[PDB]
């Protein structure tokens, strides 16, 4: 049967936040 | 050059002056400290008690430049640890940033978008708090244009990114009505031509589909699957990755939901995905295949028709171990739900030898998986009276030697299943 995402894995590894260092 | 590398105490002196221009200059100096390449002194700024001052500066419609500098400063504080983000929220920044979404100054509006993205990005609680304060309407209003192409590139990327954070995280997942509110705009972004927008749009969708069938349905009913399949064949890895993530999530749903993925032509992309030079892509693709082979016999048949079985033999034969293990799963699922004919086809493609070779792995779970698959294959062989032809095939590639040895295994399920196989088809 179907196996969903393991609860102990992240959601893809994309950064959650971003610091602005230039304009 | 005049606001470069101030001490925190000088920044405090300026901000505590009763002079708006002195305050502007000190705020900019703070912004530059918080924007430097290395070790921004976020905690020093927080400890100096500067956050409430920055937040008040957000409300100074009369002085747009200090609005922008404080917005930028607060954005960077909010980009840090959960505690640092909490300090910004505690200062009342959320409603202040939301008010700024309406600013006539694009660069200020954009900055507020960015800041809200960092806040929502901290987790479910701040995500939902940003939503309760009413961020979604004004955010979506910024995208209510005839053609997204007229918007500044960076501006559109920031909006898309912040939206994806509003779609992100579980326990709990975002509010149903918020997701419904966001989806149409998200579908439109998914058709834009900028790689960054496309990547983040796909990530959002992958977040939304990472949950129970009802969540998946909300997305699938918007008719995005064909577009996702298209993005699945893109040349850009940062687009392919979240596209594949989303497709994989969708096929964890119902067979009917999985069928939409098949109908959209997804399987034709898998010869490439299952041989993709990026390890993670092969793993994700094989995992996806395993959930497809866990479906209906007519869905297994389409896997067959698309010539995907040899590709599964391939990854079972040689791949990163994690991938090989997803392949093992795909095989057990296949053999558990497949017809006799489909199962014999599997053996004809050469599944047996690479299956046996993986039995020498020191991972208790995959061994169970493989043993179960063998039992399934034998069962199909019984209905054909060709159990002996299978036993020899297994014997000749050194499979019997491995199974015999498995009779002495730590795990109980292992040696019982192996013991059973021996005194049923060998011995």
């Amino acid at each position: 049967m179907s196996r969903r995402r393991h609860s102990y894995e992240n959601d893809g590894g994309q950064p959650h936040k971003r610091r602005k260092t230039s304009d | 050059q005049g606001t470069v590398n101030w001490s925190v105490e000088d920044i405090v002196k300026g901000i505590n002056s009763n002079n708006l221009e002195s305050q502007l200059q000190a705020t900019q100096a703070a912004r530059k400290l918080l924007s430097r390449e290395k070790q921004p002194p976020i905690d020093n700024i927080i400890r100096a008690g500067l956050i409430p001052k920055f937040v008040s500066f957000l409300g100074k419609t009369d002085c747009s430049p200090i609005q922008f500098e404080s917005a930028w400063a607060l954005t960077n504080i909010a980009s840090g640890t959960s505690e640092q983000t909490k300090a910004v929220v505690d200062g009342g920044a959320i409603p202040a940033f939301i008010s700024l979404l309406a600013s006539p100054h694009a660069h200020i509006s954009e900055q507020a978008v960015w800041a809200l993205g960092n806040i929502a990005g901290d987790g479910s609680a701040f995500r939902d708090l940003v939503i309760k304060h009413g961020a979604i309407d004004p955010l979506l209003a910024l995208l209510a244009v005839p053609d997204l192409s007229t918007l500044a590139c960076g501006y559109l990327r920031n909006l898309t990114w912040t939206l994806s954070n509003l779609c992100r995280n579980k326990n709990p997942a975002p509010p149903l009505d918020a997701v419904e509110q966001i989806l149409p705009t998200l579908v439109r972004l998914l058709h834009h031509n900028d790689p960054e927008v496309l990547a983040d749009s796909c990530w959002a969708i992958s977040y939304l589909t990472d949950g129970p069938n009802e969540r998946i349905e909300m997305v699938v009913k918007k008719g995005v699957v064909p577009q996702l399949v298209k993005l699945l064949g893109a040349t850009e890895l940062p687009i392919v990755t979240p596209a594949l993530r989303a497709i994989g999530n969708i096929v964890t749903g119902t067979d009917e939901q999985t069928q939409k993925v098949i109908d959209a032509g997804a399987l034709a992309v898998f010869p490439s995905l299952l041989t993709n030079p990026k390890t993670n892509i092969q793993k994700e693709a094989t995992w996806t295949m395993s959930n497809i082979t866990a479906g209906r016999q007519d869905q297994i048949q389409q896997v067959v028709n698309h010539g995907l079985v040899p590709f599964l033999v391939g990854v079972l034969s040689k791949a990163d171990f994690k991938t090989q293990k997803e392949a093992a799963w795909a095989i057990t699922n296949y053999t558990s739900g497949g017809t006799v004919e489909q199962i014999v086809y599997l053996v004809h493609c050469g599944i047996i030898e690479p299956l046996m070779n993986l039995l020498s792995a020191k991972d208790t779970k995959i061994i169970q998986v493989i043993l179960d698959a063998i039992s399934n294959i034998f069962q199909a062989a019984e209905k054909l009276g060709e159990t002996e032809k299978l036993s020899i095939m297994i014997e000749e590639c050194g499979g019997l030697d491995k199974i015999e040895a498995l009779q002495r295994h730590e795990n109980e399920s292992v040696y019982k299943a192996s013991l059973n196989l021996i005194e049923k088809y060998f011995s």
